[PDB]
RNA sequence: CGUGUAGGCGGCCUGGGGCGUCCCAUGUGAAAGACCACGGCUCAACCGUGGGGGAGCGUGGGAUACGCUCAGGCUAGACG
RNA sequence: CCUGGUCCACCCGUGACGCUGAGGCGCGAAAGCGUGGGGAGCAAACCGGAUUAGAUACCCGGGUAGUCCACGCCCUAAACGAUGCGCGCUAGGUCUCUGGGUCUCCUGGGGGCCGAAGCUAACGCGUUAAGCGCGCCGCCUGGGGAGUACGGCCGCAAGGC
């Protein structure tokens, strides 16, 4: 039980003797707002189905979205498929400027202070796939002269 | 003891069929086959006992699997002299990652297994006698092993890898401990505890299967001869 | 025939971690020596030792990565997750010192070449100094 | 598709110069505008004072890793 | 007979003498052009015969340039790996051509298939990269208009850039 707001909706559509069967898609988001969120992507029969699934997926995926004031520990770019994604912390108090994809993902995930910017394809889907990503590869200060042992 | 068995006739086995990964574990190539270091091979087990000892005496579940003729039965004997699961037959997909679906299967075996010896039998025209008796034997024919305990195990050993690697992803996406037998037919990295040996002939299954089925027990007592191997063995 | 034999090194290394690797082996140089100095002393590598293959010297270069994983694709975390060179040989990229790059939020190191020795992006900020941006390393 | 002119690009070591490059000092970079403070008109717009910055370019000094240049050597590229 | 490239082995010689390459220069399938030979077969054109609503076509019987040679032009192409060249680096498997070795094996160049990692929009690529990097050249910037117009240069013309 966490948040859960959906990305956007589509309906689909597959070609058979005698007309167009069709199916509906899902995005969802979702997130507590400490520093957990998760995507998932659903599909079925009906809009209030897919919907449903696609909250189940969203919570069997998260990651531990590390924040450091409510913002981000470094600078990311991240590129899945044909689309480019750009993370820049802000300092605190600036608000979580980007678009629908990277925002909702980004408020539910705790965050308050972030620059970003969509390059290459635009497509929603593979924003979401984007960004999810960048944040599955913060690293804190720790983490990092944690790897610097020896 | 344990030098002398193995290296008795239980190891070097796939011949450049191999797979570069698995090179950290040979230590040359003898008449065209591979033959696979066994001094790396102990510490090897060792630390692969390691495990399943800290975990046979902390009472958790493990999964059997072998599906290859030359490691069937041989498989089916070790595993209920454990009381432990297992899979004989053909290891269908899905059963660790929807387990709650290959389950639904299981809470079906024994549907059948109570309406086996009861008094409905008198009934039902002779349609659904042959029916309810075949669904009966073949949902027995593949999950004689795969009852046991209705809970995800804590871990999963295993003949050949890359044989059965099918298993490995189901046991992989769900975090479960991987520990097999593979041979040069097989990618170590992707398996968490490594059994490194032959993999085809049926003796080296037993010294291996063997000692770590006794080496299950030895951490819950009760300590005997090793089991039914030798029939037609060889 | 290389013509930037820094880029090639880093370029060796960039593939061997790729795969994971105990060590690979640039060809030597004093200042390829200069520049590993400063990847080990700020912990992206073992080290790395002089060596030679028949006349040639070279460095063995011992790598670093992370610890195991769980799940699927278990390789580990890399230590060097990336690196790649800024100033080139087709376009020698030099700075100021007030213009001195802060890679990745002090997370990683922008190696340097400067008037008094091979610094970064921290150690020469102190000492006050520039020079050619060697590269980039996190 | 080749061959090649100009041009761009240049392997390992040692030293000399210090042209690129880097640092410090100083001259210059008008004022107005901008930007941070403070007040002046009832606020504001407008307006004053004060401070702080400005790349560049000249002058003097210094460093010598990388690039350049002169010099001495090597054999892994290239050629025989 | 004259001549080019190219790989192998020995580690002998010079000691960076390298890479790329605007323009230039050379080469450049077929068709086509000029001058002069040559002509069996084939064959644009063209003539006939069928088919056909028609059949300037497909099928059949003929047939001229051309196809060939010498010398000179033309300089285009699905001139295709639709993949510029050079170098380093990143699993192997399989068969194949051709070198070398104390030759069931190893090694060097070349040509194919399957494929790690990685790339990719996908299809696919994958030590013969479309991987990861540096150098240098060429090129793209919505479709049609249009490779057209005008100008310029080349060409005997066709036409080319
Ligand atoms: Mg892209
Ligand atoms: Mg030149
Ligand atoms: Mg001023
Ligand atoms: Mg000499
Ligand atoms: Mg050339
Ligand atoms: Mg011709
Ligand atoms: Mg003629
Ligand atoms: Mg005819
Ligand atoms: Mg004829
Ligand atoms: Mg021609
Ligand atoms: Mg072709
Ligand atoms: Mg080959
Ligand atoms: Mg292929
Ligand atoms: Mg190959
Ligand atoms: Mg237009
Ligand atoms: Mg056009
Ligand atoms: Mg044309
Ligand atoms: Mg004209």
């Amino acid at each position: 039980d966490f948040e859960e707001k959906m990305i956007l909706i589509r309906r689909t559509a597959r070609m058979q003797a005698g007309g167009r069967r069709f199916r509906f898609g899902a995005l969802v988001v979702v997130g507590d707002r400490q520093g957990r969120v998760g995507l998932g992507f659903g599909k079925a029969p009906e809009v209030p189905l897919a919907v449903q699934k696609a909250g189940y997926y969203a919570r069997r995926n998260m990651v531990e979205v590390p924040l450091q004031n409510g913002t981000i520990p470094h600078e990311i770019e991240v590129e899945f498929g044909a689309s480019k994604i750009v993370l820049k912390p802000a300092a605190p108090g600036t608000g979580v400027i980007a678009g629908a994809v990277p925002r909702a993902i980004l408020e539910l995930a705790g965050v308050t202070d972030i620059l970003t910017k969509e390059l290459g394809s635009r497509n929603p889907i593979n924003i979401a796939y984007a960004t999810m990503e960048a944040l599955r590869q913060l690293r804190t200060k720790a983490d990092v002269e944690r790897l610097r042992k020896g | 003891v344990k030098e002398l068995l193995e290296a008795g006739v239980h190891f070097g086995h796939e011949r450049k069929r191999w797979n570069p990964k698995f090179a950290r574990y040979i230590y040359a190539e003898r008449n065209g086959i591979h033959i696979i270091d066994l001094q790396k091979t102990m510490e090897e087990l060792e630390r692969t006992f390691r495990f399943i000892e800290d975990l046979a005496m902390r009472g958790g579940t493990i999964l059997f699997v072998g599906t290859k003729k030359q490691a069937q039965d041989i498989v089916r004997m070790e595993a209920e002299r454990a009381g432990m699961p297992y899979v004989n037959q053909r290891w269908l997909g899905g059963m660790l990652t929807n387990f709650k679906t290959i389950s639904q299967r299981v809470h079906r075996l024994e549907e059948l297994e109570a309406l086996f010896a009861s008094p409905e039998i008198e009934e039902r025209p002779k349609k659904e006698q042959v029916r309810l008796k075949h669904e009966l034997e073949r949902l027995q024919k593949y999950l004689s092993g795969f009852r046991l305990l209705k809970r995800l195990p804590d871990a999963i050993f295993v003949v050949d890898p890359t044989k059965e690697a099918i298993a490995v992803r189901e046991a992989r996406k769900l975090f479960i401990p991987v520990i097999a037998l593979a041979d040069t037919d097989s990618d170590p990295d992707l398996v968490d505890y490594i059994i490194p040996g032959n993999d085809d002939a049926i003796r080296s299954i037993q010294l291996i299967l063997s000692r770590a089925v006794d080496l299950i027990i030895q951490a819950r007592g009760g300590v005997v001869e090793p089991s039914p191997s030798y029939a037609l063995v060889q | 025939m290389l013509t930037d034999p820094i880029a090639d090194m880093l370029t060796r290394i960039r593939n061997a971690t790729r795969v994971y690797k105990e060590s690979t082996d640039v060809p030597a140089s004093r200042f390829k020596e200069e520049i590993l100095r400063i990847l080990a002393r700020e912990g992206f590598i073992k080290g790395y030792e002089r060596v030679d293959v028949d006349g040639k010297p070279y460095l063995r270069v011992y790598l670093k990565y992370g610890p195991r994983r769980q799940g699927p694709d278990p390789r580990p975390e890399q230590v060097i997750h990336h690196i790649r060179r800024i100033s080139k040989p087709g376009r020698r990229v030099y700075v100021g010192v007030k213009e001195i790059p802060r890679v990745r939020r002090g997370l990683g190191i922008a190696i340097l070449s400067t008037s008094k020795g091979v610094l970064t992006d921290r150690e020469a900020r102190k000492l006050g100094v520039g020079g050619e941006l060697i590269c980039e390393v996190w």
